């Protein structure tokens, strides 16, 4: 039994669903399961519907989300360039909407508005999968240190005959601001029947 | 209407509907409610 | 008096974490997924999303920082000589393998077996996502898992960078430039510091040779055949994955609620009575969340904690060598 | 500046109303009943005290971090500064 | 010592109402029904 709303036609491959007043956002996909005839609605893990019976066919569709991804914005200093780069994390270059608003992939995530070169360089901002960019905004496969080679025999030895006697700096932090928060000027300030209901929580 | 809108129905569906129809007096219209207790509820008519 | 006249040149292993799985969770898509009143409802409890993501942020950064200051200890790539002759002592199983895709030692390619990863972060082409998973949920639900910074290509090349520059320099080449010298001269150096005289080892270099030899065959059948010989890793990936499949299990519970779905609460009743069911699956998903996020941050002070003890271990042991015992194995070391 | 940003931010979190009709404490007493005034000043009072309780724990961990770093500091003082260590990479790099 | 008083202190926040009519769980048990007892009850329960 439900109520007096008519249905529509069927779509499959991102739209709004509607199954017996079942709502939610995602793609339908010829399903494989093995549904019972007792069985309406299926529910994954995370207690969300996987998969649902239409009304009309019996035929079952799966439920899936529609495509998204975290967007990572590569960016330099505002005092340098105004210039951008977008990072669809997770999301490969043939798949990449809410946001209203030179592609390269890497295995971090897509990267658009950054031009691939093959020399390498120092890791200047660290973006993922062994990929840094750097200020045009470029990408590149950072350099783990400069190449060399030790001349190893069975009679060579190396003796320094000088020496530089050099210092070096060492930052460490000791201590830190302390801090005396009192409860009741914070949450009930200037308030005689808030801090009454406040003295029922204990002594937090 | 409990776990329901009185307004916001018609858009759902459910399986199978029942409609208790029983007659009771005016003054004892406070049981019928879940987690109820009187003499309606605990010898004529109990919910869930 | 007792006074040894043999010895038996061992080598222990030792397994030390230093790094874990980074983490980036969306309070919006796992809390007010594909909602909009209770995305509006969200912004009223302030920045603690702001909070949450600054946390997570750390988080990685942390990792990375940890594995650059473990592996990346020097600034140059030394290269192993191609003859493959060190007086006796074979080094072609920590030494990289050519014939691999990757360049790890036999060693190593035993490492990265025995420990399984959950989800490395890598690309998803959407494809495996549908059809014939517990990481296409957590996606799903907002939990996201980045890669890190340093491939496993990048540890392996700064692995092989500082087994050459050991093996070719003795303990110089941490110090500043890299000062070749013979290995059955190192091993002198090296028993003169244990207090033992190098006459011994120009001896018995052979007998030594052998032992060490012996030691790796020993320590590469141990770690073919014991499979809790590198328990901590898989212990920490479990837990990080065990920690993923709990948050994301708490999205079942109802906190109160007539039920766990959003839709099915906006579907039922109105706004007015509906907010107040709203306001408990929020106030729950975000308590979930804090106490995550909790968990996650002593979860990455204790593997700083045992990032910086394995980097001195190395600098210690690796690029010099220590006389403080039981600090770098069991022994002389 | 994590200090700041964590002062600033307890600061700013009174600003949040956490579900009620209001975040000023004299709007609600002024503008509802007590009845359903407490119910409404109880959100407030639950989402400053887990703000706080969140802050807290912040700190305590910022604390430990702190405490791990000022005793390497101290070992690496009573090491280099007064004496001469031999550890490797530790008094900085080089013979110290 | 810190041990002991965080013991204490955990052993102590049983006293609080956190809003509730009563810190006794027995006490809203018997005074309320269940259809308003259990606003309390999760009151409670969210506290400790």
């Amino acid at each position: 039994v439900c109520g007096p709303k008519k249905s529509t036609n069927l779509v499959k491959n991102c739209v709004n669903f509607n199954f017996n007043g079942l709502t939610g956002t995602g793609v339908l996909t010829e399903s494989n399961k093995k549904f019972l005839p007792f069985q309406q609605f299926g529910r994954d893990i995370a207690d969300t519907t996987d998969a649902v019976r239409d009304p009309q066919t019996l035929e079952i569709l799966d439920i899936t989300p529609c495509s998204f991804g975290g967007v990572s914005v590569i960016t330099p200093g505002t005092n340098t360039s105004n210039q951008v780069a977008v990072l669809y994390q997770g999301v490969n270059c043939t798949e990449v909407l809410t946001p209203t608003w030179n592609v390269f992939q890497t295995r971090a995530g897509c990267l658009i508005g950054a031009e691939y070169v093959n020399n390498s360089y120092e890791c200047d901002i660290p973006i993922g999968a062994g990929i840094c960019a750097s200020y045009s905004i470029i990408a590149y496969t950072m350099s783990l240190g400069a190449e060399n080679s030790v001349a190893y025999s069975n009679n060579s030895i190396a003796i320094p005959t000088n020496f530089t006697i050099s210092v070096t700096t060492e930052i460490l932090p000791v201590s830190m601001t302390k801090t005396s928060v009192d409860c009741t000027m914070y949450i009930c300030g200037d308030s005689t029947e808030c801090s009454n209901l406040l003295l029922q929580y204990g002594s937090f | 209407c409990y776990g329901v809108s009185p307004t916001k129905l018609n858009d759902l569906c459910f399986t199978n509907v029942y409609a208790d129809s029983f007659v009771i007096r005016g003054n004892e219209v406070s049981q019928i409610a879940p987690g109820q207790t009187g003499n309606i509820a605990d010898y004529n008519y109990k919910l869930p | 008096i007792a006074i040894p006249t043999n010895f038996t040149i061992s080598v222990t292993t030792e397994i030390l974490p230093v790094s874990m799985t980074k983490t980036s969770v969306d309070c919006t898509m796992y809390i007010c997924g594909d909602s909009t009143e209770c995305s509006n409802l969200l912004l009223q409890y302030g920045s603690f999303c702001t909070q949450l993501k600054r946390a997570l942020t750390g988080i990685a950064v942390e990792q990375d920082k940890n594995t650059q200051e473990v592996f990346a200890q020097v600034k140059q790539i030394y290269k192993t000589p191609p003859i493959k002759y060190f007086g006796g002592f074979n080094f072609s199983q920590i030494l990289p393998d050519p014939s691999k895709p990757s360049k790890r030692s036999p060693i190593e390619d035993l490492l990265f077996n025995k420990v399984t990863l959950a989800d490395a972060g890598f690309i998803k082409q959407y494809g495996d996502c549908l059809g014939d998973d517990l990481i296409c949920a957590q996606k799903f639900n907002g939990l996201t898992v980045l890669p890190p910074l340093l491939t496993d290509e990048m540890i392996a090349q700064y692995t092989s960078a500082l087994l050459a520059g050991t093996i070719t320099s003795g303990w110089t080449f941490g110090a500043g430039p890299a000062l070749q010298i013979p290995f059955p001269m190192q091993m002198a150096y090296r028993f003169n510091g244990i207090g033992v005289t190098q006459n011994v080892l120009y001896e018995n270099q052979k007998l030594i040779a052998n032992q060490f030899n012996s030691a790796i065959g020993k320590i590469q059948d141990s770690l073919s055949s014991t499979p809790s010989a590198l328990g901590k890793l898989q212990d920490v990936v479990n837990h990080n994955a065990q920690a993923l499949n709990t948050l994301v299990k708490q999205l079942s519970s109802k906190f109160g609620a007539i039920s766990s779905v959003l839709n099915d609460i906006l579907s039922r009743l109105d706004p007015p009575e509906a907010e107040v069911q709203i306001d408990r699956l929020i106030t729950g998903r975000l308590q979930s969340l804090q106490t995550y996020v909790t968990q996650q941050l002593i979860r990455a002070a204790e593997i700083r904690a045992s990032a910086n003890l394995a980097a001195t271990k190395m600098s210690e042991c690796v690029l010099g060598q220590s006389k403080r015992v039981d600090f770098c194995g069991k022994g002389y070391h």
